[PDB]
């Protein structure tokens, strides 16, 4: 016949926002807790009621790598930790414009130094009215890979803002197995992540000593379920462990918060065991020595910090070990080898583990299509 | 709300008059959640008030007050060379939006040129009556 | 809002349009009210939501962006057999629409297939201009 | 002429639905009342500006027998008295489903039976939105007829949910005469309820001893009225009064929940007087005596409850009388005499005494008629 | 939503085209938070229902949904005796009603009278077709 | 060619009406205060954020002494002061109809005196929800002339409800320069409103005997730019002041109160010098007798009333001047000039000097115009 343009309406379609989504936390407001303190101020309570629609035959492209949710929370998360830990000196550097000796001079900052208790809280994000939050629903995801099982809600699950490196403490486990994910292997250049299928229990006790303890028969078991998988993509090489290779104390040796204490503890004892098909680590508890600190390097820009004495004593941690941050140490030297030693740092690097699967976006109607009937005029 | 994604466009066009003629057939609480009330009302009241916006701002064309209209611009043949068929029984609404997402700024132009031209004929006429 | 029950057909209808020249010729307190606020509100927009959609879903009869509409289906002699004047100036709405009960069903049929006939016409007639 | 089809929109229509409604009671949250606490756990505040509307000469069919509207509120205070009234035990049986000596054994539930208060309070009903309700205002109204005065109305008038059989506690009253209400005369099988335009008071007070008052003076009105209002229906019959036959002891004898004793008073002395044109009684303080109890045959359901036992004295119960439930005895025997003995025993019968004046109405809009039209085609 | 007061008819005219065109071609937390909601709903939903109000009550002189409608009736020369090119280049809107409030009540008169004798033509051309 | 008419939608016309008004002010709830009580019984909390819309180079006629939204206050304000000082005996005439020496009598009643605090407190008024106010931004506005830069509110500011005489209390200052407002000069017959731009201070504090001080340093800067300002209006005549002509307790003095202390402070030694284009006053405190009063007469009609005996002692007000009334002499015999007296007593003047910024109104959106379109038919 005679193809004809038209315009229809009501058709589906998607795109991409950046809107402004809002907190949500089951907070108490009546504690102490700083953090229930900011939950209170700003944060609303939760859905009472979720709603779920399962949509149908749909495949839609996702990526994590690149995501923008993450850029949000990673500035809410700093704002919060201005109204729980407020530090003795905070100390940071700010440069005069000079094109080139450009003026660079140190500033002092300081206020009061109440000692007040910190545990974090789950805290859940939401959409405001006109979008949504897609999230799948495979069981692998083959890290930034498209998948079918697809879903659409307005909320996100329960989420930690526990901070740590070298190792990732209590958050959500993986599916039914231990899976590795990395922007682009074969580069040496960017942190690989592993999510585990089932915690490890972790016991952390102590004026300047303390001692952590890990249960070796889980461990031991959790590292050849990681060298097994690992080995897929480089069969012929022989996997090798290291400790780390040097540089600022927040990042040679694990490091954590836990009672307003900031522990740093080594990790040499669980690094040396060269790993092959069979076992040659040894064959209780595994003790391992910290030492609190008072003068730290600061996870949001640059300069030291400074808290007030440590408490009297007594305090306790139990925790569990769902993740893990490892990195790699490629060249043409290589005979045979991969050494992977332990590494992390980047925050975001260490919250993109949590939000991989939820993508935000918005409802478009309108379409144009060539139809076979022609306007009577 | 037309229908769920995935689904062909011919099936989606079938289908929508039978859901029409079914729907005009007509066959532990926190105290600070009434918050949440006010989160859903305003979403559908905004609804509502876009779909109202968007109906009376589709009158240029000369297609208001419609969901299927119809224009008077020949369809040609280097946008997207393919037949009645193919495009109306495969190519799901998103990957068709995809195909011609380069010319989507041109046919808006002729389109609304195309209304001013019978507008003008339109009146020419009632000139004479 | 069409008519006061009780009233008869012709007289409403007469009413109704001095009403509508009329209307547009341009002539304590508790703190538990929150709750009743919004179990107003909540009728007050599914009351337009339903509205809207019965608007828009009747296009399929060709009425869609009207109220008064009549059709070209013949009234046939075996549903009711009564003059019209009698009907239009006795037994009130609810009385006639329990009268014609029975067969209402087939009438809705031959609504949607004469509109299709007008239809297709339509498109035949398109083929020559 | 010709006939032609048309469509008109908006034509009002009244029609039958089974929507649900919400209690909405005037509530304290403060006190200690057992009512006040359940209307501010699961209850609405009252409406605060109720709007009723005047129909035109509108004629419809407001039932009495057919009405829905009853079996909320008896599930709504059936769920009150599972909560406000908490028994020490609250035995109910319960069979097994076989086929015949069937299986029936005992069951039993756990629970502490503190003392309460129990003071009844009205509860507001309301229909959600989308619909109505409807009542007449005809003084007699007939029953089942189809009235005159219509208006529409979304949420009742105060209604106190108290229970009781043979006299019914404070309630409304008639607005010019004595009625008197039934389903299907002729059948001596469907009770007759005789609402009362004037209150007889009553004050019963006192630990298994106690005594009632009952003022002749005032009473005697009333019966007086009742029987001259009777006597149109049946001239020609002579009535006369009597007890009742024998039965539950909750039904045949008058019973009352007082300030958490279950009072049963026996009321014989009241209604076994013949009566005729004239007075036959004597020519002022009748004393009823009553006796404290424990054992209920619980009326939501064949059981038991018992609650803890009375406290050491000092009760009072005043209470007014504005309406009655009373049946009569028919049978081939009858020669010339109407007897008219106490009536109650399905609460169902109480409630709907005050639910008959309330019909829910939902609205269709799309209306049909023939025309002279004819569209343009 | 035609425009803002202060402003020529033709200026704000024009600009509603260029507005609807860019339009369409797509280029502190407390307690008493609850009250000021439910007051801002309010008046979304009160403005949504006068507006289809009028929007249906426009339908006595044939221009129902439209925003702006055409006439057949002559514009007497007693009234206002100025030029079409002086009316939309300068007189603001609100002068210009000012200007012409002593004749609008007639006008609608002058409309329907016009609006029923057309229906009847209508009507007994539809007897001779 | 040939103009036919044609009717347009959403044209922007104003008008005006006459609607209701609710009161919006910050209770508190927990205070004594009569009014935080009364607003909390009737009132809602302010708003959190409000928004203006500056409209263009638009034009619209203020009248201020014709303004309807006066009334409303008025008669609202009434009712407040019937719930907090209430009076032990209210003596108010009653009269019967009989047309003439009428049937006239006087009708007398009692209440509690229970000795309460009173302290006024800022309201905001806010229309609902159709309507909307308008506000000009000039900084003369002539009185009752159009301005240029207006622009559109929806909740007032801040009222204080004070009553007083001769002198306005505590209330906003002006924005450059003080401003005389009148209706129509030169009938000495309407009140003259003068409007400063620097607050002024006072203290007056007290068994039968009170003082009032007042900063003359200021005061005469005050006075000598109000008769700077008069002086252009009246060039060839002579500015003179003088002390009120008599009448009433209540308007021949200064009379106001602070927390159930009703004082009658004399104002002689304020306006008894002859001004010219020179200071002819003095050359540190301005000293001021006060007395108590308990025999008033009301200002919400006619009528004396009575009060409670006054409090011990520690009685203190410090006030802040903003404005002043005047009234005004004519006559035939003035010789070339101008006697000015203290004025007020209708409260309707009184709050007429803090409306005269607001409007309400109502959008007309049908329009009609004439084209050069025509219909098809």
């Amino acid at each position: 016949a005679k193809k004809w343009v038209t315009v229809y309406y009501g058709v589906p379609v998607w795109k991409e926002a950046t809107t402004t989504l809002f907190c949500a936390s089951d907070a108490k407001a009546y504690d102490t807790e700083v953090h229930n303190v900011w939950a209170t101020h700003a944060c609303v309570p939760t859905d009472p009621n979720p709603q779920e629609i399962v949509l149908g035959n749909v495949t839609e492209n996702f990526n994590m790598w690149k995501n923008n949710m993450v850029e949000q929370m990673h500035e809410d998360i700093i704002s919060l930790w201005d109204q729980s830990l407020k530090p003795c000196v905070k100390l940071t550097p700010l440069c005069v414009t000079l094109n080139c000796l450009i003026n660079c001079n140190t500033s002092v900052i300081t206020q009061a130094c109440p000692k007040v208790s910190f545990e974090p809280i789950p805290i859940h994000y939401c959409a405001p009215a006109g979008f949504a939050i897609l999230k799948c629903n495979s069981k692998t995801f083959n890290g930034s890979g498209p998948c079918t099982n697809v879903s659409t809600v307005q909320c996100t699950h329960g989420i930690r803002p526990v901070v740590s490196t070298q190792l990732l403490l209590n958050g959500s486990l993986a599916e039914e197995e231990i899976v590795i994910r990395s922007e682009n292997i074969t580069d040496n250049a960017k942190t690989i992540i592993v999510q585990l299928n089932e915690a490890v229990e972790i016991n952390c006790t102590r004026i300047r000593q303390a001692h952590c303890n890990i249960s070796k028969a889980r461990w031991n078991e959790t590292l050849g379920q990681i060298v097994a998988k690992l080995e897929e993509q480089f069969p012929n090489k022989t996997i090798i462990f290291n400790h780390s290779s040097g540089g600022d104390p927040e990042i040679v040796t694990h490091s954590f918060n836990c009672g307003g204490e900031f522990f740093y503890c080594n990790t040499t004892p669980l690094f040396n065991s060269t790993w092959n098909n069979t076992r040659t680590d040894d064959y209780q508890n595994i003790t391992l020595q910290c030492r609190i600190k008072q003068i730290i390097n600061m996870w949001q820009g640059v300069g030291k910090a400074m808290y007030a004495p440590p408490i009297r004593g007594q305090i306790r941690c139990s925790s569990n070990i769902t993740g893990l941050l490892l990195t790699r140490d490629g060249g043409r030297d290589q005979n045979g080898t991969e050494t992977f030693r332990p590494g992390g740092g980047n925050m975001r690097d260490n919250w993109r583990s949590e939000l991989y699967k939820y993508k935000v976006v918005k409802i478009e109607p309108l379409g144009i299509a060539p139809t076979a009937c022609k306007r009577r005029v | 709300f037309l229908g769920a994604a995935g689904s062909t466009m011919g099936a989606a066009s079938m289908a929508l008059t039978v859901q029409a003629r079914l729907l005009l057939s007509g066959i532990q609480h926190m105290l600070q959640l009434t918050v949440w009330g006010i989160k859903q009302l305003q979403a559908r009241v905004l609804a509502v008030e876009r779909y109202l916006r968007d109906q009376q701002l589709l009158g240029i064309w000369g297609c208001s007050g419609k969901i299927i209209c119809c224009t008077n611009v020949p369809w040609n043949d280097s946008w997207s060379n393919k037949t009645i068929n193919e495009i109306w029984d495969n190519m799901t609404w998103m990957q068709w939006e995809k195909e011609i997402d380069n010319y989507t700024q041109h046919i808006y132009t002729l389109l609304e040129v195309s209304q001013i031209q019978q507008e003008k004929n339109e009146q020419e006429l009632l000139e004479l009556d």
